[PDB]
């Protein structure tokens, strides 16, 4: 029953929690946990460093949509795909 | 017997008619929806309603509402291509409104996510004939919501949560409507229903359990909406509780027919409703919240607190105004009642249907008057309870000036006959001795 | 119904 | 139990008169209660008829209280509520008088002492407690009528205490 706007607000709040943990240096002793936390923030540099796990540009697209644009509209997909 | 015949055919006739009502074409859809609206109204057994739900036709009809966003955008134009879509929408909303009147129907609509789908519609944010049309859209949507939930069961309280989500999702438009200085009865009805929904949905208990997944923020949003409701509610006292009352009632006198009379009646309705609900809300907040009883901070010398004194002065002034009007309305109702079958014969000397309509008008009068009655009973009660505990607290903890003003107004409360006809219709006098005890605590406190 | 509930609460008080 | 109560209340809301159907549904329960237990202890049966009436009276009182004053539609339901209250109190009356008349018939067996040395009231009444077949019964009618008035809480009482605190 959740609206896309209620989802977007929970998603933004969760993203701010991820960002706060990164800024506090919570993961500074483990590069892999820090990299996973940067992936959760949709960090494009770290997503591209992990290209070999995705193998295709369309897997990379869907991971970008998951961590930056979870409420994406059909009409906007082409722009993100290109 | 008719229902037995509808059943007798089997879920076959019901399926064909309900499917065709959904997605046929224009006229046929409109008529099929109207037919469904009418059949579901005489559905004491509510079998048709069960079939519609189990066969998925009710869901399809609800999903099809998202279709009209584009239609509304095209319609806001000066020239309309076809009013056919408006009539389908009306038949559809009428049918849904009929289904929502049912205690179960309201639950089934909530399961089907009707409020969630209305919250996704952007047409409600396009406030501009075009303005009248935005008005009508608002009408149907909000209609269904409020009526449903209200006539809804106590167990389905989330109804209030979902409706509040709808009000918050369109906060700009809602605030614009609450700031509109409009003497039209419609605006008052909108305000009355909205204040009713806010009074039931905006319980600080809904914001604390809403932190499970939305969390620290959903509470602030909740507190924010509530604070706005509070300010807008208090602003209504200057509009309806000040020298502007006479101007709102005089601009409609350029033309007062029976229509205008009833309009003023329900203007009073609103005045009443919009706030009984708000007062209820205040009382509920005080009984659960208990007016920050735990806090030891002085209530009397960001917000302000003279605001309370103002509110007290205003509510004390409004009480006498409301009481005078309530008393005047009762006399008019008694005069309407006096008119007999003999009055129709005198008019004839159709006179009979004139009296049919006359009775219509007078019973509408009765409605409005009794509404006002309950409203003011409640008003009085609230003022009292509040002021009572208020002054209780104040006691220990300016006091002389307040006491002097209070004694003067309290004497002047004359009427100072509290009446007993609404009370003679209602049950026991909680205006009498409960109010008398409040007076002993307060008038004596003023002394 | 709301008015009746308020009256019942007042009676309980 | 909460699901069955909601379904029955929702089914009765589909009937053209929920009051008349609530009276009709009790007819088999009254016959069953009359049959069930033995003739020797019918009383427990009458106490169960009173309890069945009181259950429906409590439901109808909740319905009538929720109705806005002025709907002519509930005048028949209010009359049936009063008649069911009259039925309930008639069962209570039957239980009181037939227990007591039956008690005298099967229990005034023991006796016997004429007058007392004391002029004390208690001793006079203890001696004459057996001996009146009219009096005892008149006090049972008083106790019965006092029990009805006890059930009848007019209840502004606590708010009446609020109305005038000891002060």
């Amino acid at each position: 029953t959740q609206t896309l706007t209620e989802f977007e607000l929970k998603w933004q709040h969760w993203r701010e929690e991820c960002e706060r943990h990164l800024q506090n240096g919570t993961f500074s002793s483990n590069v892999h946990m820090e990299a996973v936390c940067r992936v959760l923030l949709g960090d494009e540099e770290v997503l591209l460093e992990k290209r070999d796990l995705m193998t295709t540009w369309y897997h990379f697209l869907v991971s970008r949509l998951l961590f930056k644009h979870p409420t994406v509209k059909p009409t906007e997909l082409h722009f993100y795909a290109q | 017997d008719n229902l037995s015949i509808f059943e007798s055919y089997g879920t076959a006739l019901m399926e064909v008619v309900c499917r065709d009502a959904c997605d046929g074409h224009d006229i046929g859809r409109m008529l099929a929806l109207a037919l469904l609206d009418r059949i579901v109204s005489v559905d004491r057994q509510q079998q048709w309603l069960l079939y519609l739900s189990n066969s998925g036709y009710l869901k399809v009809l609800v999903d099809s509402l998202a279709e009209d966003d584009v239609v509304l955008r095209n319609l806001l134009t000066p020239q309309p291509p076809l009013l056919k879509a408006l009539y389908i929408y009306e038949s559809k909303m009428a049918f849904l409104t009929r289904v929502a009147k049912s205690s179960q129907g309201a639950i089934e609509l909530l399961r089907s996510g009707v409020i969630v789908r209305l919250a996704q519609c952007q047409v409600y944010d396009m406030r501009p004939a075009p303005v009248e049309r935005y008005r009508q859209i608002l009408l149907p949507a909000l209609q269904i919501c409020q009526l449903i939930l209200t006539s809804s069961t106590a167990q389905h309280l989330q109804a209030a949560g979902q409706v509040l989500q709808f009000l918050v999702a369109h906060s700009d438009t809602i605030q614009a409507i609450l700031r509109s200085q409009e003497g039209s009865l419609g605006s008052l009805q909108e305000l009355a229903l909205l204040t009713g929904i806010i009074s039931k949905a905006a319980l600080p208990g809904v914001l604390n359990e809403l932190d499970i997944g939305l969390n620290d923020g959903s509470m602030m949003e909740l507190q924010g909406h509530i604070g706005r409701f509070q300010r807008q509610c208090l602003a209504l006292l200057n509009r309806f509780g000040g020298s502007d009352r006479l101007r709102q009632l005089s601009l409609q006198d350029d033309s007062s027919r029976l229509d205008g009379v009833s309009k003023k009646d329900d203007m009073e309705l609103a005045m009443q409703q919009i706030c009984s609900n708000v007062m209820e809300y205040c009382q509920a907040l005080m009984i659960q919240n208990s007016p920050s009883f735990q806090q030891t901070v002085c209530l009397f010398t960001l917000p302000s607190l003279g605001v309370v004194i103002h509110l007290l002065k205003q509510s004390a002034n409004n009480f006498f105004t409301y009481y005078d009007i309530h008393r005047q309305s009762v006399g008019k109702l008694q005069n309407v009642e006096q008119l007999p079958p003999d009055e129709i014969k005198e008019l004839c000397q159709s006179t009979t249907q004139k009296y049919g309509l006359a009775r219509r008008r007078l019973v509408k009068l009765i409605n409005s008057r009794a509404k006002l009655l309950s409203l003011c009973s409640y008003i009085i009660e609230t003022c009292l309870y509040i002021l009572w505990r208020h002054l209780e607290y104040y006691l220990l903890h300016q006091d002389v000036d307040t006491l002097l003003r209070e004694g003067a107004n309290s004497f002047g409360e004359s009427l100072q006959k509290r009446l007993l006809d609404i009370e003679s219709l209602y049950c026991k006098v909680r205006s009498r001795h409960s109010f008398i005890q409040a007076l002993v605590r307060r008038i004596r406190g003023l002394l | 119904e709301q008015v009746k509930q308020r009256v019942l609460h007042t009676l309980l008080a | 139990s909460f699901t069955e109560d909601i379904t029955l209340s929702a089914v009765m809301l589909q009937e053209e008169d929920p009051g008349e159907a609530a009276t009709m549904s009790m007819y088999p329960d009254f016959l069953k209660s009359f049959l069930e237990h033995p003739s020797s202890a019918v009383f427990e049966l009458i106490e169960q008829y009173e309890a069945t009436c009181n259950t429906q009276i409590t439901l109808l009182k909740k319905i009538v209280k929720r109705v806005t004053p002025g709907q002519q539609k509930f005048s028949k339901t209010a009359s049936i509520l009063w008649l069911l209250q009259q039925e309930m109190v008639t069962w209570r009356l039957i239980a009181a008088l037939y227990r007591d008349r039956i008690q005298s018939a099967l229990e005034e067996e023991n006796m016997f002492e004429i007058a007392a040395p004391n002029a004390s009231e208690k001793t006079i009444v203890d001696k004459l407690f057996q001996r009146d077949t009219l009096v005892r019964q008149s006090q049972l009618v008083v106790d019965w009528l006092e029990s009805i008035a006890k059930d009848e809480v007019g209840d502004f009482s606590d708010n009446i205490e609020y109305y005038a605190k000891s002060v």
